[PDB]
């Protein structure tokens, strides 16, 4: 009577559904206690089957019930838990572990928190469901679920308009991927006859590349809306006018993770569609780069870490095109732990002022006030900046290192795009931490008499978070970067595996400029604001619009809102009042209105005079029958001239 | 409820007991949207009749057999008191409860129980069940869909022309059915496209 | 409590509604602990006939005889595999 | 015993009730589930292993036309069941009772007269689903519209003579080319009968003459592109009954119409039509959604949107792919369970609490309404085609048949996944965000009625949608039986 | 934390929802039974 | 965009060039291992040797 | 149990207007087609399987029984009746 993949799968399930079935019976303390204990549950469960599968590696599976079996297309509630699968579920379980804990003492004095820990749990069972899934369809069940309970977590605040608008955002533009996500279950429905990994991934190197390039060219798509690359990131930022909780559990670890995850189970088959790898790397290192331009000259904290989150995404897209995909992997796994710390972080800071104000412009000294915040971001940033001895040096300086390594000459300059992300982090952090701790204040004084550290609730999650942050890079090192691992077997073609030549290859110019980049720009940033603040606030008009440009994201949320929404709306007007409500009426109930009411009037105003009705209908008679008669000789000399006298004759009876 | 629970009296004295009360749209009101303005005595007269609205005062070998004379008074008069119940209902928010010992009812807040619709007994009670039972036959009909038929008729073929599959073991006959369906091709479509074969 | 505001107490969600914390709870909360205990045990004994591993389910000389049939099939078809056609 | 004697026994039992009890809702809510049990039972007496026609029976023939037939020469109306018109008759029955208890307390005048109408309707579909030739077919499938022109006339909105008006002409205008059609059929072969009409094979240049007649009934009956302006405002301006009997039933005859007299017969027609069929559900789908998106009435949205969920299930039916004829049917059922749901919330609900329907005046539902907010959210959520519920089972089906067909139509048709979601979701979040609206003064939530209906219809869609194979024991000859493929 | 008048657990809709699905599930595990002690389901 | 696109168009042409010839594997490629049959090494047969 | 395993009519020897044996022809058709579809199913379980046991030796295991499948799958589906039934291929 145990079953790690069941508990898994159900646990969550019990923590979605029995605060909405008893929440006016059970109240909020005890929703909030049941949720966090059963995600606790399934998480030490989780962490005893990833010991397990270290040391055996035969993954588990669940065949439950039959979905659909019509004609060829057997699709089956299948579930299962491989490398891949609970790399994944550490991620996702324990930041929501974390952040359940974190939302008792954040959303205290909040009304509704029963339903708030309902929604968190929901997204972590659809999580694990899209994870756990042994086929296309379960994750696609998964996506969907992630993105409805996405839509209200963003609209938990209901009351706020800005916050229903940013969730519609965000639901749209994945019900975009989503669609295309479709489309690609269609082509594989056709071309493997299944959605079962099993034979897709048995048959893939077979079957022509045109087909696989457009199925992952649509999959990819779907990815591009969930893991907020360039051209569908609009709604990643928006998503932030929920509370905090949610944007370090989604919108920073797990729900822009599915995505990569999606790539990464489909790795078997983008290793036969060159094509899309390209375009997967090339999307990603734009990513990276207008991030971090747009982090660099944000305001906001919540903002900021955003973009962080999306460039680092956009990093593990450029490893997932490099045939790295181990790297990605690993590197979402650590992403995970230190975003979630910094969002933690950000929610305390948010917290410890009287006007909970999000601006860095406002918070000024608050190192003395609040330094048990200030060493758990900072351990962040710093696994963020890659430092050494960090998750992030092991997980992100092995990118910028494959980017030289990879055997495509081509390749080199997603080296210095990648580097300059990397030394805008350094960027992007260090104002952080400047403008909030070691600045001269900005606020009033009242706010720095009732500045103080939070309670229990929120302090343990950082904490342990940032042992992870700290640790948990080296431990797992060698199941996702060591030589020959085949821990996560994905069959990377032989032609394409760099590593060998990543770790060789690099000279010391190439694996030490990031580090020192790092470390040096780091500093001259803080010196900059403390002693020579000027430089960044020269009031000159050239660098103002540029700023501008770079603090509206790009200016990306205004041609998006314009140039395709808007006129949206104007084509949809257009259809609606001059096609459906104009010609489709006219050649319909109007037109036909007005035609029939004047052949009526004219043919009612034909026996014009009733002064004499004798003469007038003798004169009828007359007509019929020499008209009549003349008309039998015309087309007994020809019918086709007799046509267009029959159609003057109604013209002059109707018209 | 009952089974012949009709009473002519009474019905043909409620009628003008009730013509003898004001409208039931205008009762409670008083013009002036008011319970209070309603009397006490008539405020209690009003509960007393209301309550008659839901009790038995017909059955069914009372409907199946009486005449038009007596099912139009009983139908006049209890469009009556159905208002009556009703308006009071919504106007002062209270229903009429007769308590157990003493003779007298009044409009009352309990309203916790003691109160069903007229649409319950049939839905509930008609409607889902059915429903339970076309699922519960939709489920089981399931087993009858021609994927297992065509599994169980595909294996028979192979047993049919390799008999000696059967001797073999009992849990080894499907891995050698599996080899054999690889191998060969059991059905029998090109069986029936003869003019096909030119 | 702190930061608290009226409310109408006559609105009824499935979820708590505004600040949700009855006088009972603590015997609803052990009701809701008996059910969802009782349903993850069942779930999980009812699932564990339906879990397999991925290997050594199915003996490789099964996996011989259905690749070797394969190829019986293949050649009575008159086939080639995929790009001999060069 | 006699057949007189017991429907004499009802009959007095009815004119009784009625004499006592100044009502007829009763007795049609009970004569309502009585029938669903009934069919219930004949699904339990119904062989899935037999093609064939099952429960038949002749009415108006020329030796008993008061009886059923057992004749040698068959001159009658034939009726009689297959799985799929047995599926779509379980959804008639199941609907019919909701369709009575949604107007249960709303209407206070003449209010027998809306229930037999509303019965009525209801029976013509259930026997139209019985049919088993072109004429029988034919009577039942226009008997609907004087009912529903006197239901809509008398019982209806603010513009109920326009809708009224619309909803007899439009299909009168379709239904006569319809008519040509059958007529042509039947002095051609001198025989109407859905049994062997796969056997005779007609030359294709007639095919493509007969075809066009029942293509443009079935246009203006699903509807489709360019002639789908009837729909937002008989759908409108109709009482509940009348817009739920509507878009679960009516419009779905026309994808029954479509599988029982067009497939069969004019095969070669329809494989060299399709093309067309193609770009009219294509832009009714574009289209439309796009044209909801500028929509200020909620019951109008609603009908825009059964459009274009009727416009991929048309690709799907028309794809020649079984699993796109599978995916049509369950878009039908789905769709007659979904839809009926959103117009009680906007028709039922709130427009019997506030008898308006411009979304200008509705916001901020969720304050005072949170069990309507939380049965919005499901529904619009299920409508634009969420896993786990038949609609998205039914939208994968068809759009799949529709790739295979025609991969670039197919294609471009996936948009429907996004504009459904678009035009649904501006409408829910308005209604369920923000402040609750100024125009507005409190009212009482949903009641335990308008939740029974809903929860039964949601029920029914999170069961076929979880799993979609229990509709497979009377579908899996109809998912072959329409195929021309040599 | 302030309290909040007391609700009870069991309310209709639990015993509705609950009994009818447990039904149903016993329903299907007896038939189950049945099939395995015969050759036919209950239903059958 | 057309900066970002431009520049790392322009920048390929200044790249420098491999120090290290890609990896080899011994049995001709190892078209067997990647579902080869003696005719079908073109195209799935990896690097020479 | 009872298997029942009816009788195989074909169109090209039956007389339309034996409206029995065509009902007969109909369902023998179909369901040979779902017995194909069955074989396919078979294939493609064995396929499943020699991918779950094998793993990177799966592109040499599992070869003949990839291709196998890939070969079924465009003509054992299913593809109607009525395409037989009107059409006479030996005209
Ligand atoms: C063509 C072919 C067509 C095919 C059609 C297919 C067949 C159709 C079948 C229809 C079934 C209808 C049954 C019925 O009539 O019930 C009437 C009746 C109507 O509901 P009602 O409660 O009386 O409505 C009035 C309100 O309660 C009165 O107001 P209120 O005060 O009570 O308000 C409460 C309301 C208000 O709350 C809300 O506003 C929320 C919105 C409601 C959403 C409900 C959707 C269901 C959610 C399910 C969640 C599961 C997620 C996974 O919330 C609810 O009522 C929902 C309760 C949630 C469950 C409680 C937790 C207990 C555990 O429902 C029931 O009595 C229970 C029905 C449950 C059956 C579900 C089936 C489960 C099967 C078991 C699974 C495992 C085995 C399966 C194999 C089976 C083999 C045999
Ligand atoms: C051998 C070959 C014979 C084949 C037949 C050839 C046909 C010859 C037809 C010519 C005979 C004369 C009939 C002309 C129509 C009579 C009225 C008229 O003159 O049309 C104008 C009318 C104007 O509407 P409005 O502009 O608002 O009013 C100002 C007009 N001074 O127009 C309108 O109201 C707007 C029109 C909008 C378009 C509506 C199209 C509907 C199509 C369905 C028509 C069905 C009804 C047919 C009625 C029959 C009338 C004869
Ligand atoms: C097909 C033929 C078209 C028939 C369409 C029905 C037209 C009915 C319009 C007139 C009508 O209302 O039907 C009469 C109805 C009784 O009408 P009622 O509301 O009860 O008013 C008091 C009656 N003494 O009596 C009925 O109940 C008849 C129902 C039909
Ligand atoms: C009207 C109400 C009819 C309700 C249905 C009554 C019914 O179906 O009883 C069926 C009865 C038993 O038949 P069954 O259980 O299925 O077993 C068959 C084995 N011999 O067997 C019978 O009673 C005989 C079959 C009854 C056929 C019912 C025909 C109803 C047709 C109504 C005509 C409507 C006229 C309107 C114009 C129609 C134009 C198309
Ligand atoms: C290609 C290069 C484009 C870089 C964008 C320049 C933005 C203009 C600016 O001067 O903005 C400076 C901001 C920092 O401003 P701040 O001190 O933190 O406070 C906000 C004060 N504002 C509102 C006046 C700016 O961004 C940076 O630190 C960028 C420093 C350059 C790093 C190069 C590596
Ligand atoms: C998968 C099949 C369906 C699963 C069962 C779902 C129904 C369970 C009952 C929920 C009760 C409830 O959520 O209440 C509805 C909440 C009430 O908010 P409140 O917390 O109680 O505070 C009350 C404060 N108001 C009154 C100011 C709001 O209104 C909402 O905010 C609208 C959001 C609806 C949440 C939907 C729940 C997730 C289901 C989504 C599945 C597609
Ligand atoms: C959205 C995705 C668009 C990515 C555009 C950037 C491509 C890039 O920056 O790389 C440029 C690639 C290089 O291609 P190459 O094969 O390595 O030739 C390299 C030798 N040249 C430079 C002489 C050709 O040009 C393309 O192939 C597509 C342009
Ligand atoms: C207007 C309301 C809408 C109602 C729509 C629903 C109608 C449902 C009718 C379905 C029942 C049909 O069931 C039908 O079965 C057989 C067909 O084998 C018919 O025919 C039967 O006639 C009798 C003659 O004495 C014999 O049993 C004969 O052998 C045959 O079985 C029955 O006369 C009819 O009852």
């Amino acid at each position: 009577m145990y079953n790690a993949i069941s508990l898994i799968i159900i646990l969550p399930c019990i923590s979605w559904l029995f605060p909405l079935f008893f929440g006016r019976q059970l109240g909020y303390v005890f929703v909030t206690r049941m949720t966090s204990t059963l995600i606790i549950i399934t998480t030490l469960i989780t962490y005893y089957y990833f010991y397990q599968l270290l040391g055996n590696n035969n993954p588990i599976n669940l065949e439950l019930f039959n979905y659909l079996n019509i004609d060829y297309l057997d699709i089956n509630y299948n579930f299962e838990i491989d490398a891949l699968t609970i790399t994944m579920l550490l991620a996702i379980t324990t930041i929501s572990s974390m952040v359940h804990i974190y939302s008792i003492g954040y959303m205290e004095t909040d009304p509704h928190q029963v339903r708030f820990f309902s929604l968190l749990s929901m997204f972590t069972f659809w999580m694990i469901i899209l994870v756990t899934g042994s086929n296309y369809f379960v994750l696609f069940v998964g996506w969907e679920f992630i993105g409805v309970t996405s839509y209200l977590l963003i609209s938990f605040w209901v009351t706020r308009l800005q916050a229903m608008k940013s969730a519609l955002s965000a639901v749209l533009m994945n019900r975009f991927g989503d669609a295309f996500f479709v489309l690609g279950l269609c082509v594989i429905a056709y071309v493997f006859g299944t959605l079962n990994y099993s034979t897709i991934f048995a048959t893939a190197y077979l079957i022509n590349t045109d087909l696989l390039v457009l199925i992952m060219l649509a999959l990819f798509i779907a990815a591009m809306a969930k893991s907020a690359q360039f051209g569908l990131h609009n709604w990643l930022t928006l998503a932030m006018e929920g509370p905090t909780p949610v944007s370090s559990l989604l919108h920073a670890a797990t729900l822009v993770t599915a995505g990569i995850y999606l790539l990464l189970r489909s790795a078997n088959i983008l290793e036969y569609t060159p094509t899309v790898l390209f375009i997967i790397l090339w999307i990603g290192a734009l990513t990276t780069l207008s991030a971090g331009l747009i982090a660099i000259c944000s305001n906001d904290l919540k903002r900021i870490i955003a973009l962080s989150t999306m460039s680092q995404l956009g990093m593990m897209t450029i490893a997932i095109g490099l045939s790295a995909y181990n790297l990605a992997l690993f590197h979402l796994l650590g992403h995970a732990f230190f975003k979630a710390l910094l969002f933690m972080s950000a929610g305390s800071i948010i917290h410890s002022i009287l006007n909970e104000s999000q601006d860095i412009r406002t918070y000024g000294g608050l190192l003395s006030y609040l330094p048990y915040t200030y060493i758990c971001i900072t351990i962040a940033s710093l696994s963020l900046m890659a430092m050494p001895g960090l998750t992030g040096y092991y997980t992100k300086d092995i990118i910028i290192e494959s980017t030289y390594g990879s055997y495509s000459i081509s390749n080199y300059v997603v080296y210095w795009i990648a580097y300059l992300s990397a030394v805008l982090t350094c960027v992007y952090s260090m104002k952080i931490l400047y403008l909030t701790f070691y600045s001269n204040p900005n606020n009033n004084t009242i706010t720095y008499y009732n500045a103080h550290e939070s309670n229990i609730y929120i302090t343990l999650p950082m904490f342990i978070l940032a042992i992870f942050a700290m640790f948990a890079g080296w431990i797992l090192k060698d199941i996702y970067l060591g030589v020959g691992t085949d821990f996560v077997g994905t069959h990377i073609l032989p032609n394409n595996f760099s590593y060998f030549d990543t770790e060789f290859s690099i000279t010391q110019f190439y694996k030490l400029l990031p580090l020192i980049s790092a470390i040096l720009v780091s500093i001259l940033i803080v010196v900059l604001n403390e002693f020579f603040a000027i430089v960044f606030n020269l009031n000159n008009k050239y660098i103002n619009t540029v700023y501008s440009i770079f603090n509206q994201k790009l200016v990306s949320d205004q041609i998006l809102n314009h140039f395709i929404i808007f006129k949206g709306l104007v084509t949809s007007g257009n259809i609606a009042h001059h096609v459906d409500k104009g010609s489709l009426y006219r050649l319909g109930p109007v037109g036909i209105n007005r035609l029939l009411n004047k052949a009526s009037y004219n043919v009612i105003n034909l026996s014009s005079n009733t002064r004499s009705s004798l003469s007038m209908n003798s004169m009828l008679i007359l007509i019929t029958i020499v008209s009549l008669l003349l008309l039998v000789l015309v087309m007994n000399v020809n019918f086709i001239i007799v046509i267009p006298v029959l159609i003057s004759i109604l013209y002059i009876l109707f018209s | 409820f009952a089974l012949r629970a009709y009473n002519e009296e009474k019905e043909l004295a409620l009628k003008q007991r009730l013509s003898q009360l004001p409208p039931p749209g205008k009762a409670f009101v008083t013009a002036e949207g008011e319970p209070r303005p309603a009397k006490e005595a008539e405020l209690a007269e009003l509960a007393e009749i209301a309550a008659l609205y839901k009790t038995d005062r017909v059955g069914i070998l009372d409907i199946l057999l009486l005449g038009n004379k007596h099912a139009r008074l009983y139908r006049d008069n209890t469009a009556l008191l159905k208002d009556y119940y009703y308006n009071g209902r919504r106007i002062l928010d209270k229903i009429p409860v007769k308590d157990k010992q003493t003779g007298k009812v009044t409009w009352e807040i309990k309203r916790e129980g003691a109160e069903k619709e007229d649409w319950v007994n049939q839905m509930y009670f008609l409607y889902a069940p059915s429903l339970i039972l076309l699922l519960i036959v939709m489920v089981y009909k399931s087993r009858e869909d021609i994927t297992f038929w065509a599994k169980k008729e595909l294996d028979q073929r192979v047993l049919d022309k390799h008999p000696e599959i059967n001797d073999a073991p009992e849990n080894e006959r499907d891995a050698l059915i599996v080899e054999r369906i690889i191998a060969g091709d059991y059905d029998k479509l090109a069986s029936l496209q003869k003019k096909a074969t030119p | 409590g702190g930061g608290r505001y009226p409310f109408p107490k006559d609105v009824i969600s499935m979820t708590g509604g505004w600040w949700a914390n009855p006088s009972n709870w603590k015997l609803n909360g052990l009701f809701a602990t008996g059910i969802a205990v009782g349903l993850a045990l069942w779930v999980s004994t009812a699932t564990l006939p339906y879990t397999r591993r991925r290997e050594g389910i199915t003996s490789e000389s099964d996996i011989s005889k259905w690749n070797a049939a394969a190829g019986v099939w293949r050649e009575r078809h008159g086939k080639i595999s995929t790009g001999e056609a060069a | 015993m006699f057949l007189t004697s017991i429907l004499l026994s009802s009959l007095y039992l009815f004119n009784r009730i009625l004499a006592w009890q100044g009502n007829v809702k009763h007795f049609y809510l009970f004569a309502s589930n009585l029938l669903l049990l009934f069919i219930v039972v004949l699904y339990i007496n119904f062989n899935t292993f037999s093609n064939s026609f099952q429960f038949n029976f002749e009415l108006f023939n020329s030796l008993n036309p008061f009886g059923l037939s057992n004749s040698d020469i068959s001159n009658g109306l034939l009726f009689g069941i297959d799985g799929l018109s047995l599926t779509f008759i379980l959804l008639t029955v199941l609907l019919i009772p909701l369709t009575l208890l949604g107007n249960w307390y709303n209407i206070n005048f003449n209010s027998n007269l809306y229930y037999t109408l509303v019965l009525a309707i209801g029976l013509v579909i259930l026997l139209n689903f019985w049919a088993l030739d072109y004429i029988s077919f034919y009577i039942l499938f226009e008997a609907t519209l004087p009912l529903l022109f006197i239901l809509i006339h008398i019982y209806g909105s603010s513009d109920s003579e326009r809708a009224s008006f619309y909803v007899l002409m439009f299909t009168l205008s379709g239904s006569l080319f319809m008519l040509l059609s059958i007529v042509v059929i039947s002095i051609v072969l001198n025989t109407t009968n859905f049994i062997n009409h796969n056997l005779f094979v007609l030359s294709l240049d007639l095919q493509t003459i007969i075809w066009l007649g029942l293509f443009i009934a079935i246009m203006v009956k699903t509807p489709l592109f360019p002639i789908h302006v009837w729909l937002p405002v008989v759908h409108s301006e109709s009482p509940l009954a009348g817009s739920m009997i509507l878009a679960g039933l009516i419009l779905k005859l026309a994808l029954y119409a479509i599988l029982r007299l067009l497939l069969p017969l004019l095969c070669e027609a329809q494989i060299l039509y399709t093309p067309m069929i193609y770009i009219i559900s294509l832009l009714t789908i574009i289209l439309t959604s796009l044209a909801t998106l500028r929509q200020i009435d909620l019951k109008v949205i609603i009908a825009y949107s059964s459009i274009s969920h009727m416009g991929i299930a048309i690709l799907g039916v028309c794809s020649n792919t079984s699993l796109g004829i599978y995916g049509s049917i369950v878009l039908g059922v789905a769709h007659g369970f979904v839809s009926p749901a959103l117009f009680l919330i906007v028709g039922g609900i709130l427009y019997d609490r506030y008898h308006i329907r411009i979304v200008n005046y509705y916001k901020g539902l969720t304050t005072y309404m949170p069990q309507l907010a939380t049965y919005i959210i499901i529904l619009s959520f299920a409508n634009i085609g969420t896993p786990l519920t038949g609609n998205f089972t039914g939208e994968f089906l068809s759009l799949q048949g529709g790739f295979i067909r025609n991969p670039i139509i197919g294609g471009i048709s996936c948009i429907s996944v996004l504009l459904a979601a678009i035009y649904q979701l501006k409408l829910t979040n308005k209604l369920t965000g923000g402040i609750s609206s100024i125009y507005m003064h409190r009212t009482n939530d949903v009641t335990i009625r308008e939740k029974f209906i809903m929860n039964i219809l949601i029920i029914s869609t999170l069961i076929i949608g979880i799993c979609p194979q229990i509709m497979y024991n009377l579908l899996y000859w109809t998912v072959n039986n329409y195929i021309y493929i040599i | 934390p302030e309290l909040t008048p007391a609700v009870p657990f069991f309310q209709p809709y639990v015993l509705k929802w609950a009994g009818v699905s447990l039904g149903l599930v016993a329903f299907y595990q007896f038939n189950s039974s049945y099939e395995a002690k015969n050759g036919h389901t209950w239903v059958e | 965009l057309t900066i970002f696109f431009g520049a790392s168009y322009v920048a390929t042409y200044f790249v420098p060039e491999k120090a290290a010839i890609p990896r080899e594997f011994p049995y001709e490629g190892l078209w067997k291992e990647s579902g080869g049959t003696e005719k079908s090494k073109a195209f799935f047969g990896q690097r020479s040797e | 149990s009872e298997h029942q395993r009816p009788e195989l009519v074909s169109f090209d020897d039956i007389n339309y207007n034996d409206h029995k044996k065509v009902r007969e022809a109909q369902e023998s058709y179909t369901r040979e087609q779902f017995i194909r579809l069955e074989a396919l199913k078979t294939v493609r379980k064995a396929l499943e399987k020699c991918y779950e046991e094998s793993g990177p030796n799966h592109f040499e295991d599992c070869k003949n029984l990839a291709e196998q499948y890939l070969d079924m799958l465009p003509t054992h589906r299913l593809q109607g009746y009525l395409g037989y039934q009107r059409n006479d291929p030996s005209k």
